[PDB]
């Protein structure tokens, strides 16, 4: 008889969907299937029960402002196993207005879209009335709007401009509104100047490579790690700088002039070095346009000697 | 044990108790590492081993200070030069704030709080108050907690609005008036304060050394001025500064130079 | 002891000072103060603030809101709001009259940006109204 599943957790996916995850029995030497009995106390209350072999379950199109109570039981996959007792019920609650995605981090000139689900007194208003708003200042033009469905509204921004900071905030606040009625919740937009010119230079003894870059753009996002990633293949650079996905990070150090510098020593003199800059935020990861190099071609000459 | 204290300053509390008195004390000039006076009460000519100490301390601390140009941080400076002889005691700033303005008598309201301060390379301790009530009454002084007890500087109070540093007036333009040859000067007032302001203007011919002539504007509504210049075809360097019309503040730094 | 004309002038200068402060938050000047936003209905926005006790309780709520916003400028300004309430206390003492004395956290985590920008532009409107009526014989 298997033990009840534990670690009952619910999270909301990027697509606005519900994922329920629970911890399987590591001590069990046998495969386990799990029955998840979940009830939603929305405006329409319903109950369902499913059987899943994995430790995760996905439910599409979660309703705003709804309660979700979940119980899970486990059973042995092979043989006449006995269903375990139900797990401790876990309750997850949703909010007023739904976004698709909650947030976006991207670069300049991209094509980033969005969708909103607006709730107005338990009435999912038609998308024809949903109005997109940028930071409570200017309304988004209707031309960029789109109707995914009558209830789902959509907008899109092509040729994204760099998010110009306003105060300490580094993200555009996007609202969807019931005509002149605007709710309080929003979505965050981060557009960053990802174009970084890495300046590598070679010592006179052909032993070490000092690389520099000014992250003047990046000193606005906190909570995001910044690092340099690189990969080297046998010889030379393919004419299209690209990432063999196997990459490794290089530790680099700040300088008094605000630049980040780091040195490679010793060096593979005739070998192709590709590198770029990785920014790992809670939202995800952003990478600079990759650049490659041959060390031998980037050597600063030593001064001529023995001059009379 | 240097000179006998006069009998006039002596007193007989009882046949068993002797007394000395020092009215209108002068500063105890330190000798060696002994800032005090080492008093000895003795059986006539020669003495017992017992000894006592008398301290006169120049605790009159000149606490002078300034509010920033944004009314968002205020800083006070005081030089603990006198206390640069005593060790074993603690020196700090103690301040009491009550709701609005200062009572006519700067005095220690019994409830008070300490203020952390940092010594600078200039030999002055500076204390930065932020956040800011613009119109609260802040009295403060210097507390010396020695093994003897607590000494306190003459308390002084402050209203921050009085010690606001005026920002230099912005957007100053100097030009040569057409058909009259006058120097026309315009400027933009600093965002603060709300008081009426007097304005001082220094102007001269452009050069390495500039003879600074001065003109004064007494009405705040006047945002512009015109003056006579001997040379009508030479570059003139002009700077402007502003002060509160009532003068309860400081003189702003000279504005950026304007070249005709 | 307390000069009432001086207190009235200092009150006006302080109001205009706060107005300039709100003018320095670049992102707030372009947001419609009167625009209604669902969820922040507890903030005492534009709703005729026509009496000293209502003015006092309005500024008290605004202070309680600002205490939770993590910006340094608005916090010291909340301190200025303390000075403003004390000035109104002196004015009510001048006119003779007694003056008596939750969901914000949830919106603070989920939507901080909206809460500050709205709280500030509605505050600016409330104070601008107060200014336009701090001379038509304010009453307790
Ligand atoms: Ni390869
Ligand atoms: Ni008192």
């Amino acid at each position: 008889k298997p033990d009840p599943p534990l670690g009952l957790h619910m999270e909301v996916t990027d697509d606005g969907n519900l994922k329920i995850s629970w911890d399987s029995q590591t001590m069990a030497p046998f495969p386990l299937q799990y029955q998840v009995k979940y009830l939603e106390n929305s405006t329409i209350v319903r109950e369902a029960a499913e059987i899943v072999s994995a430790t995760s379950l996905l439910v599409d199109s979660v309703l705003p402002g709804s309660s979700y109570e979940v119980q899970v039981r486990s059973k042995r996959l092979d043989g006449s196993g006995v269903w375990s007792d139900w797990s401790s019920p876990q309750v997850f609650t949703t909010q007023d207005v739904v976004y698709f995605p909650p947030k976006i981090l991207t670069s300049v000139g991209s094509n980033a879209s969005f969708h909103c689900i607006y709730k107005n007194e338990n009435q999912i208003i038609s998308s024809k009335q949903i109005v997109w708003w940028r930071n409570l200042a200017e309304k988004i033009p209707e031309i960029q709007y789109s109707i995914v469905s009558d209830r789902v509204s959509k907008v899109t921004f092509s040729n994204l401009k760099a998010t110009r900071p306003r105060g300490k905030f580094t993200y555009d606040a996007v609202y969807c509104c019931n005509e002149q009625a605007c709710h309080h919740r929003y979505a965050e937009l981060y557009v960053i100047d990802v174009n970084i010119n890495i300046s590598c230079e070679t010592d006179g003894y052909l032993t070490k490579m000092t690389c520099r870059w000014s992250p003047s753009t990046i000193q606005s996002l906190v909570g995001s790690t910044v690092q340099l990633r690189y990969h080297r293949r046998s010889l030379y650079c393919p004419d299209s700088p690209s990432i063999h996905p196997t990459s490794e990070p290089k530790n680099c150090v700040l300088q008094r002039d605000g630049f980040y510098e780091c040195v490679f020593q010793p060096i593979f003199l005739l070998s192709g070095y590709t590198m770029w800059i990785r920014i790992n935020h809670s939202l995800g990861s952003l990478d600079s346009p990759p650049t490659c190099v041959l060390p031998d071609s980037v050597v600063k000459p030593l001064p001529p000697s023995n001059v009379k | 044990l240097a000179e006998k204290i006069p009998e006039i300053q002596y007193s007989i509390v009882s046949d068993r108790v002797s007394k000395v008195t020092f009215s209108n004390l002068k500063a105890t000039r330190p000798r060696g590492k002994f800032t005090y006076d080492a008093v000895y009460c003795c059986n006539e000519q020669a003495c017992h081993h017992r000894y006592a100490e008398l301290y006169v301390i120049d605790v009159n601390i000149n606490i002078s200070c300034e509010t920033d140009g944004y009314l968002t941080k205020m800083t006070c400076r005081w030089s603990p030069s006198t206390i640069q002889s005593l060790v074993g005691s603690t020196v700090q700033l103690r301040y009491h704030r009550r709701s609005l303005y200062c009572p006519d008598s700067p005095s220690i309201h019994p409830t008070s709080e300490p203020k952390n301060c940092v010594l600078q390379r200039d030999g002055f301790y500076e204390c930065v108050f932020q956040p800011i009530f613009l119109l609260s009454g802040y009295t403060m002084w210097i507390r010396i907690n020695h093994s003897l007890g607590s000494l306190d500087s003459p308390p002084t109070c402050v209203l921050p609005d009085s010690v606001v540093k005026p920002l230099p007036p912005s957007n100053v333009k100097a030009e040569i008036t057409v058909n009259t040859g006058l120097l026309k000067v315009s400027w933009e007032k600093p965002v603060f304060p709300e008081n009426n302001l007097q304005f001082q203007i220094r102007y001269g011919l452009s050069g390495k050394e500039i003879q600074w002539k001065t003109h004064e504007v007494f009405d705040a509504k006047s945002k512009s001025a015109s003056l006579l210049v001997s040379d009508l075809c030479a570059v003139y360097v002009v700077q402007v500064r502003c002060r509160r019309l009532d003068g309860l503040g400081y003189w702003s730094n000279w504005s950026s130079p304007a070249y005709t | 002891g307390v000069p009432i004309q001086k207190v009235q002038d200092d009150t006006k200068t302080l109001i205009k000072t706060i107005v300039t402060r709100i003018n320095d938050i670049s992102h707030t000047q372009s947001v419609s103060a009167k625009q209604r936003v669902t969820g922040l209905d507890f903030i005492p926005g534009l709703h005729p603030i026509l009496s000293l006790s209502k003015m006092d309780q309005t500024l008290a709520v605004y202070q309680q809101v600002l205490t939770s916003l993590p910006s340094q400028n608005v916090l010291q300004i909340a301190n200025d709001l303390e000075n403003l309430r004390d000035l109104l206390h002196l004015l009510a003492f001048s006119k003779s009259c007694s003056l008596p004395q939750e969901s914000l956290d949830g919106v603070l985590e989920a939507s901080l940006y909206s809460t500050e920008v709205v709280a500030l532009s509605r505050l600016q409107g409330s104070l601008q109204d107060i200014l336009q009526q701090l001379d038509v014989s304010p009453e307790c």
